[PDB]
């Protein structure tokens, strides 16, 4: 997962921060749903 | 890695509290990997991407 | 699930937006004052010291024109030529064939 | 006196330059002004930002050759608009140059300002 460290920190992302923050639910969905043997989540917080 | 220092690259571990803080073990697993990859390289033979 | 911080400490620098923006302003300003001051000290020179004394001080650029060439083949010095083929070859061949 | 004169050593010209108004809007604006050695205000700490300046200039010149000036003086008060639209002295224009060729101060103010002329035309001339 291409994650971001800056959720609407900077000016006008459009809806970028929103897209990048949503991704982070997979860290829990992995456990709570049932695809755990088909996918694994590896969230990378890409820097500058 | 100094005591009381978080490396510029690190892995994180979710506390039961729910937060994702720096875990020195995981970050050592990761950084040591990176080192070993700098000296030997890594193969991706047989990996479909 | 694994979470990897590949963010080289940016996390720690406070008010990152405004901090970021400041660096940019300071840079851009320093550029524009520096370039505006020089463009004016340069016109002051053309006024005080004449534009005909500065006109004979620019250089002339030369621009290329096309010189299409037939591109004959290159003939080496004979010394080097005789090094290519065996010395035995000299006069062995009927050059009429 | 009509005729051909080379008298240049005994020639000289004073002229009263029109008032130049200058609207210091930006930060680089104030920077460029502080760049010129003839721009000389009383408190250097004066906040030029967002004020309006006027330059009431006199330029005194002496010829030495056909086209080349021997010396060029250019002086006058620098003033700032008040809210009352009154104008108060802020500093000086103080230029001096030998072997000049043109007036740098007036050229600057020409291009970087507007020229206040006190004459205001009617719409149509009215015959008397």
């Amino acid at each position: 997962l291409p994650m971001s460290p800056n959720h609407g920190t900077f000016g006008g992302d459009g809806m970028y921060s929103e897209s990048k923050l949503s991704l982070e639910t997979l860290f829990n969905r992995w456990h709570s749903e049932s695809w755990a043997n088909q996918l694994t989540v590896c969230g990378a917080i890409i820097g500058w | 890695i100094p005591r009381e220092t978080i490396p510029f690259l690190h892995l994180r571990k979710k506390t039961p509290a729910g937060d994702w803080k720096y875990d020195r073990q995981l970050s050592s697993l990761f950084l040591d990997g990176l080192e070993k990859a700098a000296f030997n390289g890594v193969t991706f033979k047989d990996k479909y991407v | 699930p694994v979470m990897a911080d590949l963010n080289g400490g940016l996390q720690f620098v406070p008010e990152l937006k405004e901090f970021t923006a400041k660096l940019r302003k300071e840079l851009v300003e320093t550029s524009e004052v520096r370039k505006a001051v020089s463009i004016e000290t340069a016109l002051e020179h053309k006024v005080v010291n004449g534009n005909s004394a500065d006109a004979a001080y620019a250089q002339v650029e030369i621009q290329p024109r096309a010189n299409i060439q037939l591109d004959f083949p290159e003939l080496k010095p004979y010394k080097q030529v005789k090094q290519i083929a065996p010395a035995e070859l000299e006069g062995l061949l009927d050059l009429e064939r | 006196y009509r005729g051909n004169y080379t008298d240049f050593e005994n020639t000289f010209q004073k002229t009263v330059e029109p008032v130049y108004q200058m609207h210091i809007k930006t930060s680089k604006d104030i920077a460029v002004l502080r760049s010129k050695e003839w721009f000389q205000l009383d408190d250097e700490d004066f906040d030029l930002l967002n004020k309006t300046l006027t330059f009431e200039t006199e330029t005194e010149v002496t010829f030495k050759n056909a086209n080349i000036f021997s010396s060029v003086k250019c002086f006058g008060p620098i003033k700032v608009e008040l809210p009352t639209k009154e104008t108060v002295e802020i500093g000086i224009v103080d230029y001096e140059a030998g072997a000049s060729h043109g007036n740098p101060v007036v050229d600057f103010l020409k291009r970087n300002g507007s020229t206040l002329e006190q004459k205001v035309n009617l719409e149509n001339p009215i015959p008397i």
